RNA sequence: GAAACGGAAGUGUUUUAUUGACUUGUCCAUGAAAUUCCAGAAUCCAUUGCAUACGACUUUA
RNA sequence: GCGAAACCACAGCCUGGGGAACGGGCCAGGCAAAAUCAGCGGGG
RNA sequence: GAAGCUCAGACGAGUAGGCAGGCGUGGAGGUUUGUGACGAAGCCUUGGGCGUGAGCCUGGGUCGAACAGCCUCUAGU
RNA sequence: UCUAGUGGGCCAUUUUUGGUAAGCAGAACUGGCGAUGCGGGAUGAACCGAACGUGAGGUUAAGGUGCCGGAAUGUACGCUC
RNA sequence: GUACGUGAAAUUGCUGAAAGGGAAGCAUUGGAAAUCAG
């Protein structure tokens, strides 16, 4: 709980509204936020109801120049951005600057796949939803509302998980070597009465 | 590289305000690490400083500082109220303040 | 007579004035704004070219209803015209300004239009069959000149540290 | 004792920032339903008797001496017994000859002048 | 999204008219 | 020439914090020596007449206000073996500036420890160090602790840590 | 100075080599201070008619 | 090249609400990037 | 400035209406050994000061022949 | 004793009779509005607080503490897909 | 300089500074630049 320049949030298993509210409060506090893996955000309510909610959202359009009408964004990252910006005073310079401090992406791009990704417990579905309750996935609602990049993200995420697993195995082996040398070192038992 | 920072970090959140009225005479400050009013009791009376930089060189320095003092806690989540010698600008919302450890009471 | 600007000094400048000219104030302003800052020879080539319809005067401010053209692309705008009467007047004043510069004894090669301005003149009443066909004459003057281009204190603490740093150095 | 001003911004007549035929001098609104007279939010304040300053410091300049208008050497001499509380201010129509004569008279009096260097 | 055909929010005449005519209903049943 | 009223405000001695007993290791929170650790020789009327062992961290005999001092739970260093009554407010008095007509690089060359600083003051400081070093040499880690400097880091909460 | 790897926005990663450094690992000696109570191109002119109210466009030059 | 007039508190996007008169100013949203040209007349 | 000084307490929306005290303009009588070609009035000003306010003084620039404070009177204020 | 301005109307309250698919109409009192700014109810002539000199500090009313929005994504027990 | 005492405002041109995504104006607090003052 210390002020970092950039917080990378792995949005897997989170709730859209709860994560948006927490992020919107951090941006007004003046913190750069990168919400990666937005195709895994969870929304309460069963999938058919959520798709009806979204398909009702498409209905809002101008009767003159739908080019000026409401802009319906189908990407899961843009869905999260719409949720976040609705919780911000974006009509003012403060809120407009706050939006510039948020980077919502699909998947985990290489500039952010090699950085620690914290999670928000106040938005996690496992901790915040009663078991036995129906929910949906934004990355699934997006595919059946118009989003057309689901397959590429899934493929590029399988590659990323494979590479990350290889990296962790190498780091775990090095950590095992360091861990083995730990008790071999003597001061770790000689004067460890301080609790370390 | 790490032998300094005798201060703790803070953010200038907003003016002490109602829904439609703001009072710039006192500001709201969120100290890093402080998460309750009883913890804010320690930081009461400490000297908070707002450090910014400007273009024109005065006294051979780019850095200007505005002093302040933590007065009372604000809410339950650890935020406090701060009073400065000059009221902080409204464009510093979310900027970083440095709460020093003096005047110490321990 | 005193002009709108501090220059017209004898050091580098030459003066020219025309008052109560039967030229439109809006067109005169466009020509003056275009030629301001140009070299004297470059201005002569420009005005001759505007006369011959090879380049055009961009209409920046008074651009209501002005047609578009390709000849304005050299100024980054689309509305340009060829006001010949304003060009004739400006050419005459520029010739007079050059003659005054030669009389003063300036270097003709470095001369540029430092300050050119157009002001409205007393309106002239004429009748229309009832309403008025008011004329808008212009006062134009030209100034051509050859182109030419920390005491902070230290506190006791500040200087003592600075002296200590110098001693370490 | 020090000097305290309750307000520094002067009261501008309503809509004097919108019209030039309307002067900057304060005029009390008379309309029954006008927002200024009914004193709604975010409206320019009206001159109130509560806005007055401390009597012990009222009319006093920042240095504490009340300015007294002076035209001739006689007016300078009248501030002999009040030099600690009044400061001579030279009238704007006093010629250069009387100005230098007056200013040295005040300097010999030990009376402060608020427009001496002019 | 509302996800409704009829808005759940009410107009000020409509909300005021309930207290107008709900009280009269109690007057009538009395 | 009005006579002001007799103020009924009398001067009474300071009640210092009980934790600031002489012989305690403390951190400077301000000044040129911020973060340094020092041994409190005694308590003056308002401030603390304190010095870090100059042969250890090079902190001379200085006063520090008790509100800019972090008292530690580090074991006490004996100071009873050295006199402290020679440290007075008049002893620490910074004479008088007597006009700001100075600082033309001459007041600053003629300053520093080479000049100004009398050889007598060096004598008391060395005498205090001579009477203090044997104690901190006997008790382990005091020499290294005093030579080091205090600083905060990530995950450090001043309202939670106890010194 | 050379090898490999990293393409999702590769914002970098490993591997070394040669050296120049500093090497708190532990134990000793020197100086700090009066900072004596916080601060090469394109366009105009010209040309084209696949285009065209004027701009623009498509060609030549 | 010459050269007007009517009109003019200020202006200028839409949706829901603003008890009414819903309006352009207020509330909540969609939105929102200079300067312009020729049309058509919806909105006064 | 007895038309003054001093101590204390309470009080403070305001239309119709009632009462009281002040700012400013033209002219008249009295006074200021009053201001002025070494610059009156007027005018401009991102200068300074005073008063809750009506308003007043002043610095700089321009300008050229008159003008103002105090107590009364008066009004095409 | 005399002397300015006004003698209207809207909203709700409790007492009755005449009433009808259905509202409704006529009385008496009471207050609020009108001469009244301020906090809240997203905003508002009639809803909840509160009657207004210029300021500093403290504390509240009504309403609130996920974000916009100052304030607990507090504690405890249930209901609901 | 006769279009002539003084020469205001509306309005206009130039220069310098600054701001500008479907209003602009104003008020409160403070920063930034400029300026004056004790």
């Amino acid at each position: 709980s210390e002020f970092q320049k950039v917080v990378v949030i792995d949005a897997k298993g989170h709730l859209l509204g709860r994560l948006a509210s927490v992020v919107a409060k951090q941006l007004l506090g003046g913190q750069k936020v990168v919400v990666v893996r937005c195709e895994e955000l969870n929304i309460s309510g069963h999938f058919f109801r959520n798709k009806l909610k979204y398909l009702a959202y498409l209905r809002k359009a101008c009767r003159y120049n739908p080019s000026r009408g409401a802009f319906h964004f189908r990407a899961p990252s843009r869905i999260f951005q719409k949720a976040v910006r609705g919780m911000l005073p974006h009509k003012t310079a403060r809120g407009q600057a706050a939006l510039e401090h948020l980077q919502a992406v699909e998947g985990i791009p290489p500039p952010f796949d090699k950085q620690k990704r914290v999670v928000v417990p106040a938005a996690l579905r496992v901790l915040r939803l009663k078991p036995g309750r129906k929910y949906c996935t934004v990355g699934r609602l997006s595919s059946e509302v118009g989003w057309k990049y689901n397959d590429i993200v899934a493929k590029l995420e399988e590659r990323r998980k494979v590479k990350s697993a290889a990296f962790y195995q190498a780091k775990l082996a090095k950590q095992k070597k360091i861990a083995s040398a730990k008790e071999a070192s003597p001061v770790n038992q000689k004067l460890s009465q301080f609790g370390y | 590289a790490q032998g300094h920072r005798l201060y703790v970090k803070a953010k200038h959140l907003s003016f002490q305000r109602s829904k439609h009225v703001i009072h710039p005479g006192t500001s709201i400050v969120k100290i890093e690490g402080c998460d309750s009013k009883e913890e804010a009791q320690f930081y009461l009376g400490k000297r908070v400083c707002y450090v910014y930089k400007s273009s024109k060189a005065v006294r051979g320095s780019k850095i200007r500082v505005i002093w302040g003092t933590i007065a009372r806690p604000h809410g339950n989540s650890g935020a406090v109220r701060a009073r400065f010698v000059h009221n902080l600008p409204a464009k510093t919302f979310g900027s970083s303040l440095r709460v020093m450890l003096y005047p110490s009471n321990i | 007579v005193r002009y709108s600007a501090s220059p017209a000094l004898e050091t580098k400048c030459a003066k020219a004035r025309g008052a109560y000219l039967r030229t439109h104030f809006k067109n005169s302003r466009e020509v003056a704004f275009t030629i301001n800052g140009m070299s004297l020879k470059k201005a002569f080539i420009f005005l001759d070219n505007v006369k011959e319809h090879k380049q055009a005067v961009p209409f920046r401010r008074f651009n209501g209803g002005v047609g578009r053209t390709a000849q304005g692309k050299e100024f980054g705008v689309t509305q340009a015209r060829w006001p010949v009467k304003s060009v004739k007047f400006f050419y005459d004043l520029l010739k007079n300004a050059e003659a005054n510069a030669e009389a003063k004894g300036l270097d003709m090669d470095k001369l540029i239009i430092k300050h050119v301005q157009v002001n409205a003149a007393p309106k002239q009443r004429r009748r229309t069959y009832v309403t008025a066909y008011l004329s808008s004459p212009s006062h134009i003057e030209i100034i051509v000149a050859e182109e030419e281009e920390t005491v902070s204190r230290v506190s006791l603490k500040q200087g003592a540290k600075a002296r200590n740093l110098a001693a370490r150095k | 004792v020090n000097i305290i001003k309750k307000r520094t911004k002067p009261f501008k007549r309503h809509q004097s920032d919108r019209f030039k035929r309307v002067g900057e001098s304060w005029r009390k609104p008379r309309g029954i339903d006008s927002c200024v007279r009914r004193r709604f939010r975010g409206t320019i304040s009206m001159p109130k008797i509560g806005y007055g300053n401390n009597k012990k410091t009222r009319y006093c300049m920042p240095n504490g001496l009340k300015a007294f208008l002076v035209r001739n050497v006689s007016d300078v001499e009248l501030l002999l017994m009040h030099n600690k509380t009044y400061a001579a201010e030279i009238a704007g129509n006093v010629s250069a000859r009387k100005r230098v004569e007056i200013v040295e008279k005040a300097r010999a009096l030990g009376v402060k002048v608020t427009n001496a260097g002019a | 999204v509302s996800l409704k055909k009829k808005s759940k929010r009410r107009t000020t005449r409509l909300r005021s008219r309930i207290e107008k005519k709900a009280a009269e209903s109690k007057r009538k049943q009395k | 020439e009005n006579v002001p009223k007799k103020a009924r405000k009398a001067v009474r001695p300071t009640k210092l914090r009980a934790s600031l007993a002489p012989g305690t290791v403390c951190i400077l929170l301000a000044g040129r020596f911020r973060g340094k650790r020092v041994v409190v020789l005694s308590q003056l009327e308002d401030t603390l007449v304190v010095t870090g062992p100059y042969k250890v961290n090079g902190v001379p005999i200085r006063r520090v206000n008790h509100r800019y001092v972090i008292a530690t739970s580090a074991p006490k260093i004996d100071v009873s073996g050295v006199s402290v009554e020679k440290f007075t407010k008049a002893y620490f008095a910074k004479q008088k500036r007597s006009g700001p007509v100075k600082k033309d690089e001459a007041f600053f060359a003629e300053n520093a420890p080479k000049n100004a600083l009398p050889a007598e003051r060096i004598a008391d400081q060395k005498a205090v160090d001579a009477k203090l070093l044997p104690a901190i040499k006997a008790i382990p880690n005091m020499k290294e602790y005093l030579a080091a400097s205090f600083a905060l880091s990530n995950g450090d909460r001043p309202h939670l840590m106890k010194f």
